[PDB]
């Protein structure tokens, strides 16, 4: 206490207040940067898509492991996390919703398998004790498909060794500037999309070498891209969950800017009256 | 009774104690400006019935 | 003394004090010079009523009325200082002008939030 | 040896100066207050064999 111990407590406060606010701006520039990035990565999925409809659903179709059910004994998931805190609940929405998810899995009997994008999820599902079975890490905000192919590797070819029977991805989803929300989606095996067959009997591909071999391919080449996707929509409402976040805790450092004024103030006062006190008092 | 502001009371009385030069206290108040409130609130009582009797020389029965 | 000739006139009168502030400061240099003890921020013994024998002489009466226009300083920005603290409960009304909305050339920079009247 | 709290010997003292009107200086303690600890601290020595042999006359030798 004193006058000037709370005096140098305001000047550290205001500093707080300054450099949340560059954080806020920062957060700000990147999540525009994000959404960008977020947006030149439609086209190849959807195309991708078609084709993939086109192969599956049009006028004939194939017996491939990744497109009916089977026997859940066992699930994968791919999980999505941020590398870098002070985004607010971001990351602890994600876990606890998957973690329930989880624990109706295990009820049921069938394990789960945990593959980590992001070093927060890996620290957290390491001392929550998960099944963590591959991960990458450190991509920040330069992601790229060249790093994600490890992991999902790892998932498809334990998928179709028969060793997974679902997997899911676990993300955010940047909804709007002011709200993004954890989903849960299925990926494999492949979603019924809202497509029909009618419209296929127009034309047929010459396949080059045989459609059994290339629809490998391109499921293969789709899962990656909707991790790829999953992860830079996580990236963007990262951005945005910082900028909002920053903007809280200035409004709270200026709030309390004025509660160390009402004590500084009422300390000054203080000093003053006890000092010309002690003066007046001792003469004569 | 309603005393409308006792802020102004004790800052009147702080004026005539620091005119007389008596040696102030925290805020400046004197040193009996606890006391100045206190005689004056602890008259606001309620009286039980021989109290009234006694002072009322037996003229009121019965009442507080 | 002026204004009240004037109101006695029956008018109504408009009273300009150019810094109460500097009047409270007058009051606390004389008292020092007089040697009372110094009150509760080393402001006189007597504000409140330095103040009021002031404040009080200007209001509405049955033939005539004082407004008074009061420029106000708040020392340290403190309106918990003595001074301020004192002078407060004696306005009515409160303008506070802006640089900000002077900037954007609007006149008068009157800033209808922090402005106020009861 | 062991003061415990000379900032109770400060207070003792300064009773002791108050009533006898000597001038306050800051928080009321008197001026000399400081020659009160230090004189007394200042005792707290480690004196050479010499200093002993001196004020033992000779009955005690080479011990600090």
């Amino acid at each position: 206490a004193g006058a000037k111990d709370i005096r140098s407590k305001i000047a550290s406060v205001q500093n707080t207040q300054k450099i949340t606010k560059a954080m806020e701006m920062v957060a700000a520039s990147k999540m525009r940067k994000s959404q960008d990035r977020m947006a030149a990565s439609r086209p190849y999925a959807e195309t991708m898509r078609k084709v993939i409809g086109h192969l599956a659903h049009g006028n004939l179709e194939y017996k491939h492991p990744y497109l009916e059910d089977r026997d859940v004994k066992r699930v994968g998931y791919l999980v999505v996390s941020t590398d870098r805190g002070l985004a607010g609940g971001l990351n602890i929405n994600l876990f606890k919703k998957l973690l329930a998810e989880m624990k109706t899995w295990t009820d049921k009997g069938v394990q789960a398998d945990l593959a980590m994008i992001g070093s927060k999820g890996v620290s957290f599902f390491n001392s929550v004790g998960g099944n963590v079975v591959a991960q990458v890490t450190g991509m920040g905000d330069n992601p790229s498909l060249s790093e994600l192919i490890g992991p999902v590797k790892v998932m498809l070819q334990a998928y179709d060794e028969g060793r997974l029977d679902k997997l899911y991805i676990v993300s955010n989803k940047f909804i709007n500037t002011m709200s993004q929300v954890p989903t849960i989606s299925q990926l494999l095996p492949l979603p019924a999309s809202d497509d029909d067959d009618l419209k296929h009997k127009s034309w047929d591909y010459l396949y080059e070498p045989d459609p059994k071999a290339l629809l490998d391919t391109l499921l293969r080449r789709y899962v990656e891209s909707q991790v790829y996707q999953g992860v830079v929509e996580n990236l963007a409402s990262e951005q945005a969950a910082r900028m909002v976040a920053m903007k809280a805790a200035t409004d709270n450092g200026g709030s309390l800017i004025k509660e160390l004024q009402l004590v500084y103030n009422k300390a000054r006062q203080a000093s003053i009256t006890q000092e010309l006190t002690e003066i007046v008092s001792g003469a004569a | 009774i309603i005393y409308d502001d006792l802020s102004k009371q004790a800052v009147a009385y702080r004026q005539i104690s620091l005119l007389l030069r008596r040696p102030p206290g925290r805020e400046a108040f004197p040193g009996d400006v606890f006391y100045l409130h206190s005689r004056l609130l602890e008259r606001a009582a309620r009286v039980n019935a021989e109290y009234v009797e006694a002072f009322t020389k037996g003229e009121v029965k019965g009442k507080t | 003394t002026m204004a009240e000739k004037f109101r006695d006139e029956g008018r109504d009168v408009l009273l300009f004090v150019d810094n109460i502030y500097r009047y409270t400061l007058a009051g606390t240099e004389v008292s020092a010079l007089l040697g009372r003890m110094p009150s509760a921020v080393g402001y006189q013994p007597t504000l409140a009523e330095e103040m009021g024998v002031l404040q009080e002489r200007i209001t509405s009466t049955k033939t005539g009325s004082i407004t008074s226009v009061q420029a106000v300083y708040v020392p340290a920005d403190d309106l918990t200082d003595p001074s301020p603290a004192t002078t407060f409960a004696h306005l009515d009304a409160t303008v506070v002008l802006s640089r900000q909305i002077a900037s954007l050339g609007i006149y008068p920079a009157v800033d209808p939030l922090d402005s106020t009247s009861r």
